[PDB]
């Protein structure tokens, strides 16, 4: 029992960087679309100017 | 006039999306997710006692 | 033994239905993002048009 104690923090904290290395790269795909519209507006903006 | 249709064609890209937006919010999945993901928790538990 | 596997069974069909819910969500909020920047280039574009 003691040792599931242990294990049990153990797999916590596995799941804590997991968590926070999954909405890290989430965030990445957000920017890579970011990337694209912005890219996609600096087009349109030397296209009127 | 170029900007013009451009203008035309933006008008109705935001129309479209502004469609498609409330449509989304009004399927409310979130909610539904949130009491689906409780009942399989506990029926979870359940299986493994 | 056979309750666990139709357990199991169900249980894994729940899996599936909160996981299209999940999936289901985040292209939600994706598209939300999506919204945001839209308008904001809107915004620009009724500037200058």
């Amino acid at each position: 029992s003691k040792q599931m104690e242990e294990e049990s923090a153990k797999i916590k904290d596995k799941y804590e960087q997991a968590n926070s290395f999954l909405k890290i790269m989430n965030d990445l795909q957000t920017k890579t679309e970011k990337l694209e519209y912005k890219k996609d507006a600096i087009v349109e903006l030397r296209s009127r100017i | 006039i170029a900007d013009n249709l451009t203008y035309r064609k933006n008008l109705r890209e935001k129309d479209a999306l502004e469609r498609e937006i409330a449509e989304l919010e009004a399927r409310n999945a979130q909610e539904d997710y949130d009491r689906l993901i409780k009942e399989a928790h506990y029926l979870e538990a359940h299986r493994s006692k």
